[PDB]
């Protein structure tokens, strides 16, 4: 389980109420950032998550 | 999507396979050619293996 537990306080400050999985770890470098972005896949039953946010 | 995002890929790997509805289709269409190609030289060789004989 190398795979990492992921976590959220949603907008409303609460934290999603459960946590989510993440996925993989990209190598991009943006070159205005030096953001190590990454995705942690996350489940929405609710569609609470509502992307793009 | 062939593969998981992140991950690491090999050479010349198919990731995201494509709608192939016209391509194999298309493939098919050189295919009978092809098939009707061949089938010309074969009678011409059918006929020059007898006009050798």
């Amino acid at each position: 389980n190398g795979k990492a537990k992921v976590s959220l306080i949603t907008s409303d400050g609460i934290k999603f109420p459960q946590d989510g999985t993440l996925e993989f770890s990209d190598v991009t470098v943006d070159q205005t950032t030096g953001s190590i972005t990454l995705r942690a896949i996350f489940p929405n039953p609710d569609h609470t998550m509502m992307p793009g946010m | 999507r062939n593969f998981k995002e992140g991950s690491d890929i090999e050479a010349g790997v198919s990731l995201y396979q494509i709608d192939p509805a016209t391509y194999q289709a298309t493939y098919d269409s050189a295919k009978g050619d092809l098939a009707k190609a061949q089938a010309a030289a074969n009678i011409a060789q059918l006929t020059v293996n007898r006009y050798q004989k």
